[PDB]
């Protein structure tokens, strides 16, 4: 089923959004992608997630002339310890000259309807999270 | 008392008529053949063993 | 041209449904054909019971007394040991001159067969040809002649001690010692011929009277096993008589017709044509050079034709090929890997030629004996156990589920017990029944298995109890959080 999902991502254009756990580091093969969104990391594995970024994003034809043909986003929660991890981690990628521009706010979120628009949903989500301690 | 599965069949009324037919007059053989072929998987299976009891049943006067 | 994957899925569904329905059709045809065959066998049993009833009626003593009274002193003084062909012919002629054919006599189903025969004796008449046969049987039983009533599905067989032969006698047609003539005057469809003695002993005499028995009726009669089982209870106590009859039949039918048709030589061990063999069966030219010919086809003895199996199959049969044995037949080899490889390229499909061996070329398999508490293993790392004798001495098979887990836990050398082969999708996976262990630790392993069974029982108990406790805890914490957040906003 793992390879089934991988081939669905590779071949089916309807499904082009794959969520992968920590097994995406080296436990299997990553098809070439263009948008990599990292939500949670090990917590300071400056080489592990940098290697994950390197393996996920591969050379793609069509936008070679442009200096930005692969897109990587790292979601970090403000005022949390996670920030301290990210600056600790991407340091390795800084050693290779890679830059990370801080995007506090995303343009266009207002018009498009998204989940958890009401806080009443969000407090139910909090209920769910705290249920697992 | 040779307890056999044909003991019910031996005293089975339609089978009693069949054994009476076999005993004396084989004229009504096609009727029994039609009956057994149409529906007698149980008779097909059970007639395989205990032939002596089956014959003695056919010999009932 | 539109959604090819959907079309392929539709084709696969049609294929699987077609295979299912076709195998169902074959099974249904097998079922109904078997029902027809069993109905035919039951009809044959009914005919046999009718013959038994006729013989029992013909065994009455009143009919014997009537026959003895009617028979003149000229035929009475001739003992069965002195009965010859001329005496049989004279008695048949007297019977013909005594009782005639007259179907005009009044007949009623109410009248019993015995009473009807007694009345016919009283009026010296008859009603039907079978009635004449029965009357002649009664006349013969009046003199206590060793005679059997033979029916075709009719005549009599007289066991003459001058020749010790069951001579055929037919009263209506004046037939004496003419079995082939009996083929004409009996029932035209001759698939069964049964001779019942006055005591009810049943013998098969189809071969003597049917010239086509050894060729067609041999392959077109009822099942041998079922009919042999049917005739087993009524086997005549005269075992010597049965042996003599079998020897006489063998002497008569030893290559008597001498067929020379190519089709007849197929599936006929008395001839055993070289081309009419199987893939595994093969002739022996050493003991069979030439015995006959049919359209340029040579004949070899069946005793020179032998069946063969592979070395692996011989081991499955608890047989080990001797060293240096030559392949009796080099034939097509087919196993999962071999079949796939041969499908890959046909040039080696003919070139495989696995070499089978004869039974005489292989000795009985000798299982080893465990030494130093070590269970021997094959190249596959196991022991083939198709038969209990195949087990090495000093070994014990235990069919305890999950026992090898304890064995490795206790560091006890335990192997699987290869029983056979199973193939669900087309591959002969070996099949094992339990674990082979050393005999020394047999009871220790049993004790360990009992201890581990009890331990896993109590562990399951505590696991489910802790599951219930965890569910309680989760529900309690969920309610706590619900109350806390409601208090936070209300």
């Amino acid at each position: 089923e793992r390879m089934q999902i991988l081939q669905n991502f590779k071949h089916n254009p309807k499904i082009n959004t794959i969520f992968i756990s920590k097994v995406g580091d080296t436990s299997f093969d990553l098809p070439e992608a263009n948008v990599l969104i990292q939500i949670s990391s090990h917590g300071g594995s400056r080489r592990q997630e940098a290697q994950r970024l390197g393996r996920v994003l591969r050379a793609k034809k069509g936008m070679v002339a442009e200096e930005y043909n692969a897109f990587f986003y790292s979601l970090v929660s403000q005022d949390t310890q996670e920030m301290a991890y990210s600056t600790k981690r991407q340091r390795f990628l800084v050693d290779q000259g890679y830059s990370f521009k801080v995007i506090t706010k995303l343009a266009g979120m207002e018009e498009e309807d998204l989940a958890f628009s009401t806080k009443e949903e969000q407090q139910q989500l909090l209920q769910k999270v705290l249920a697992a301690t | 008392s040779g307890g056999h599965p044909l003991e019910f069949l031996r005293n089975q009324p339609q089978f009693q008529q069949m054994r009476q037919i076999i005993q004396q007059n084989p004229s009504l053989l096609p009727a029994l053949l039609q009956q057994i072929g149409r529906e007698n998987p149980q008779l097909l299976q059970q007639i395989s063993q205990h032939q002596e009891h089956f014959i003695q049943m056919l010999n009932e006067p | 041209i539109e959604t090819p994957e959907q079309a392929k899925t539709r084709e696969r569904s049609e294929k699987i449904k077609l295979e299912f329905e076709t195998y169902l059709r074959r099974a249904m045809k097998r079922f109904n054909k078997g029902v027809h065959e069993d109905t035919h066998k039951v009809h044959l049993l009914c005919l046999l019971a009718n013959g038994f009833y006729r013989n029992n009626i013909c065994s009455q003593p009143d009919l014997h007394a009537i026959g003895l009274s009617i028979i003149p002193a000229r035929f009475t003084r001739v003992l069965p040991r002195d009965v010859d062909t001329y005496y049989l012919s004279n008695l048949v002629k007297w019977f013909i001159g005594t009782f005639t054919v007259n179907a005009e006599l009044s007949a009623s189903e109410q009248d019993n067969l015995q009473t009807t025969l007694e009345r016919r004796f009283a009026i010296y008449s008859a009603r039907d040809d079978e009635e004449l046969v029965h009357i002649f049987l009664l006349i013969l039983r009046a003199l206590q002649l060793l005679t059997r009533l033979v029916l075709s599905l009719q005549w009599l067989e007289v066991f003459c001690e001058q020749e010790e032969k069951w001579v055929c006698v037919d009263c209506v047609h004046g037939v004496v010692g003419q079995p082939l003539t009996c083929y004409k005057y009996a029932t035209k469809p001759m698939t069964y011929v049964v001779g019942i003695d006055s005591d009810g002993w049943v013998r098969d005499v189809t071969q003597r009277y049917d010239p086509v028995w050894m060729t067609v009726t041999r392959k077109c009669r009822v099942d041998a096993e079922w009919w042999a089982e049917t005739l087993r209870p009524y086997q005549s106590p005269f075992m010597d008589r049965e042996k003599k009859e079998d020897l006489e039949f063998q002497a008569k039918h030893m290559d008597q017709p001498l067929p020379t048709a190519i089709g007849l030589y197929k599936n006929h061990p008395l001839y055993a044509l070289k081309r009419h063999l199987l893939k595994y069966e093969a002739i022996y030219p050493e003991t069979a050079a030439i015995l006959g010919y049919c359209r340029g086809e040579a004949v070899y003895s069946r005793d020179c034709v032998h069946t063969l199996h592979s070395r692996d199959t011989w081991l499955k049969k608890a047989r080990v090929v001797r060293l240096g044995e030559v392949p009796y037949k080099m034939v097509k080899g087919f196993s999962n890997r071999a079949r796939k490889a041969r499908l890959a390229e046909p040039q080696l499909r003919e070139e495989n030629d696995l070499g089978l061996f004869g039974y005489w070329q292989t000795e009985e398999y000798q299982p080893p004996v465990a030494v130093d508490g070590k269970v021997p293993r094959n190249e596959f790392g196991n022991v083939y156990l198709f038969l209990p004798s195949m087990m090495p001495i000093g070994c014990v098979q235990l069919n305890l589920p999950n026992l090898h887990r304890v064995a490795r836990k206790l560091d006890i050398d335990c192997v699987q017990a290869i029983t056979g082969f199973d193939f669900h999708g087309g591959y002969s996976h070996p099949v094992t029944d339990g674990y082979i262990v050393c005999e020394e630790f047999k009871d220790v392993l049993l004790t360990a298995w009992e201890n581990e069974q009890a331990v896993i029982e109590r562990k399951e108990k505590e696991k489910k109890e802790k599951r219930a406790l965890g569910n309680w805890k989760l529900l309690a914490k969920g309610l706590l959080i619900r109350e806390r957040l409601k208090r936070r906003y209300g």
